[PDB]
C-alpha cells in the first residue's frame, strides 16, 4: 500500500538523485523526461504526488500545471514544483496554476522529502 | 553608443545560469551521500561521487572561461608554440569528448585527407581548447533527436597552411546570425540550454593569435561546418 | 561619464576569485573520497563529505548574490512583510553564524535593551539576510591577532522605529572609504580576501525598501558598528 | 625512514586534503599557515619537498622562494607551487625564483601526487 510519485524533469542527473531519495522513504518512482511524456503517463494511472520541473523541452512545467487543474480527475493531485526559477513572478505564477509548493534549485534533499511527506499526509 | 554595458549584464545572468545547475547537483549528491551512508551500496556511492566530480569539472570549465574572458579584455592572452604532430593532437581531443558525446548520443570522426604525421609550430594546449570547443558545440547544439548524429573533423592543408573543418548534424545557424556568433556574448536565443556566449570568442582569439583566421559555413537544418586555417611555421 | 562599465569587468574577476577556492575544495575532496575509499575511516569520510557540502553553500551564496544583483539592476527586488518577532529573528540569525565564527574564533553575543518580544511588520527572510550579511562581515574582517574577539548585536527602539546595531572589534573602516562601502562593487582594497562588493549594496537596498536607512560608525583599528533603523509600519 | 614534506598554505581546508593524500603515500606532513612560519619550521629540519601557496598573509610565496634559493641548505630543496594565481607571468616568476613545478588550483589530487613522486627521485 505504498505511495507512488510522478517525477518530471529534463535532466537525468536530477531525476537520479530524486528517485533515490524518494525510494529511500518507500515510494514508487515514475519518471518523465518532459511535460508531454508526463501527461502520457498520467493517463495510465493517478499519482499521489507530482514533482514538476518548469524549464523543460517540448512541454514546460507551466502548461502541465494548467492541464492539471483542468481535467477534474487530476485537479486534486498535490503538485510540488522543483524549478531553478527564483523570481517572485515565477513562484506566484506556478502557485496560481494549482501547485501546492514551489522549491528553488539548488534544494536541500532533507527539506524536500519533509515537504513531500507533509503533502502526502 | 555603449550597449557593451548592456550585453555585459546579460552575460552576468548567464554566469548564474551556468552556476545554478551543477551546484544543484553537487549539493544534492553530496548531501545524499552524507545522510544515506548506511543505505548507499558501493556502486551507487562511487556513482554519486562520480557525479560530484563531473559537475565540479563543469564548474571548472566555467571558472576557466571567466579567466580567459579576463584575458580578452586585457589583451594579455599569449600562445606558446612547439612543434606538435597535429594528428596526435586532434586524436587527443576527439577522445576527451567521446564520452561526453556518447552521453548525449553522438559519435566523433576523423577523416584526414593527408597522411600523418602533420607537424606544425603551434600551441597544442590552446589548439586542443579550439578543438574541444568546436566538438562540445558539435554535440551540445546538435540535432534535436534525429537518427545518426555525428561530428566530423577533416584535417587538410591548403593555401600554404593547415585547414581543419568541424562538421556536425547540428540544428544549423540561421543566415541572419552567422555573422555575429564570433562576437562576444552573442548566442542564437531560439530553452533549457546553458550558454555563456563567448565560447567562439575565445576560439577566434586563439586562431587569430596563431596567425590564421576562422569562419563558419552553415545551413538551417543541414548542419554546421566551422573552418579553421592556421599556417605551418618553422 | 560611464565608468560603471569599468567596474563591472572587475566584478567578473571577483566572481572567478569567489568561485576558484570552493571549486578547488569540491574537486579535491571529491576525487579524494573516490580514489581513497579504502583509506578512509567513517569519521574522515563524513568529514570530507561535510567539507564538500560546506563549499557548495559558499557557491550557493555566490549564486544568490548574482540573482539579487540581477534584482538590483531590474529594481524588481520586493519585500513580503510578515508579523515577526525581532529578538526571535535575530536569535535565529545569530545561532546560524555561530558555527562559522567558531572556525575563525569570534564570540557572537546578543543583547537587547528592550524586552523581548519586539514584534514588527517586516520581511523575515530579507532581514535575516541583512543580519547574516552584517554578521558575516563582522567576523571575516575581524582582526586576526587578538584575544577575546567578539561581534555583538543590540536590539533597540529609538525614534519610534527600531534601531539595530552590529558592533565588532574588527580592523575598522578608514575615514576615507566609509562613504563608498554601500555603493556597488566597492571594497576597501588592502590580500587574498574573496569578495564582490554587493553585500552592503543588497543590505542597503533591503533596509531602505523596508522604509528606513542604514549607516556606519567605525574607527581605524578599534572596531566597526553598523546601524539599521526600520519603522514598525503596523 | 619515511619522507618528510613541508606544507605551506593559509587555507587550513587545503592543508588537510593535501596532508591526507601526502600521508596516503607514506610521507610525513609538517604544516605551516604562512610563509614566515614556514621559514621558522625550516630551521628545525630540512624537508625533501615543499608545497607552497603564493597568496598568503604576512609572507607571500614569492618571498619564500627568494629566501630559499639563496641559502645553500635550502637551494636544492625541490618546491612545488600550488597556487590559485594561474596568471601568465605568475608561473614564470615562481619558476625563475627556483620552483621546480607550479601547479594551479583547482588541481587533481592524483596529478599532484604523481608530480611529488617525480621530484622525490
Ligand atoms: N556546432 C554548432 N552547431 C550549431 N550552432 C552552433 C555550433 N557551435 C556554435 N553554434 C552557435 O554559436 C552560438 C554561440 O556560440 P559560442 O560563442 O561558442 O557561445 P556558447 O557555445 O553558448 N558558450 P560555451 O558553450 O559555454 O562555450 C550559439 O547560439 C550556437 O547557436
Ligand atoms: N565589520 C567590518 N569591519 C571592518 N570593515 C568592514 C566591515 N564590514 C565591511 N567592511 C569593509 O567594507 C566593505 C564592504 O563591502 P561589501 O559590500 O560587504 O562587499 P563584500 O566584502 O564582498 N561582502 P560578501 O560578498 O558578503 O563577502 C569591505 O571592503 C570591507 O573592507
Ligand atoms: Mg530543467
Ligand atoms: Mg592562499
Amino acid at each position: 500500500m505504498s505511495k507512488k510519485v510522478l517525477l518530471v524533469d529534463d535532466s537525468a542527473v536530477l531525476r537520479k538523485i530524486v528517485s533515490f531519495n524518494l525510494k529511500k522513504e518507500g515510494y514508487e518512482v515514475i519518471e518523465a523526461e518532459n511535460g508531454q511524456i508526463a501527461l502520457e503517463k498520467l493517463s495510465e494511472f493517478t499519482p499521489d504526488l507530482i514533482v514538476l520541473d518548469i524549464m523543460m523541452p517540448v512541454m514546460d512545467g507551466f502548461t502541465v500545471l494548467k492541464k492539471l487543474q483542468e481535467k477534474e480527475e487530476w485537479k486534486r493531485i498535490p503538485v510540488i514544483v522543483l524549478t531553478a526559477k527564483g523570481g517572485e513572478e515565477d513562484e506566484s505564477l506556478a502557485l496560481s496554476l494549482g501547485a501546492r509548493k514551489v522549491m528553488r534549485k539548488p534544494f536541500s534533499p532533507s527539506q524536500f522529502i519533509e515537504e513531500v511527506k507533509h503533502l502526502l499526509n | 553608443l555603449k550597449r557593451i554595458d548592456r550585453m555585459k549584464t546579460e552575460f552576468i545572468a548567464n554566469i548564474s545560469h551556468e552556476l545554478r545547475a551543477p551546484l544543484t547537483a553537487i549539493k544534492a549528491y553530496a548531501e545524499t551521500i552524507y545522510n544515506s551512508l548506511g543505505e548507499l551500496d558501493l556502486s551507487t556511492l562511487k556513482e554519486f561521487l562520480e557525479v560530484i566530480i563531473d559537475q565540479s569539472n563543469h564548474l571548472e570549465n566555467l571558472l576557466n572561461e571567466l579567466l580567459d574572458f579576463s584575458r580578452l579584455e586585457r589583451k594579455s592572452l599569449q600562445i606558446n608554440r612547439e612543434k606538435v604532430d597535429l594528428c596526435d593532437l586532434v586524436e587527443s581531443a576527439v577522445n576527451a569528448i567521446k564520452e561526453f558525446a556518447s552521453s548525449h548520443n553522438v559519435n566523433v570522426l576523423f577523416e584526414s585527407n593527408v597522411p600523418c604525421p602533420v607537424e606544425a609550430y603551434i600551441d597544442p594546449t590552446r589548439i586542443r581548447q579550439v578543438l574541444l570547443n568546436l566538438l562540445n558545440n558539435g554535440v551540445k547544439y546538435s540535432k534535436k533527436d534525429a537518427p545518426d548524429k555525428y561530428v566530423k573533423v577533416i584535417l587538410d592543408e591548403k593555401d600554404g597552411g593547415v585547414l581543419i573543418i568541424v562538421e556536425d548534424n547540428g540544428i544549423g545557424i540561421p543566415d541572419h546570425a552567422k555573422d555575429r556568433i564570433f562576437e562576444q556574448f552573442y548566442r542564437v536565443d531560439s530553452y533549457e540550454v546553458p550558454g555563456t556566449g563567448l565560447g567562439l570568442a575565445i576560439t577566434k582569439e586563439i586562431v587569430e593569435l596563431h596567425g590564421g583566421r576562422i569562419w563558419v559555413e552553415s545551413e538551417v537544418g543541414k548542419g554546421s561546418r566551422f573552418f579553421v586555417w592556421i599556417p605551418k611555421d618553422r
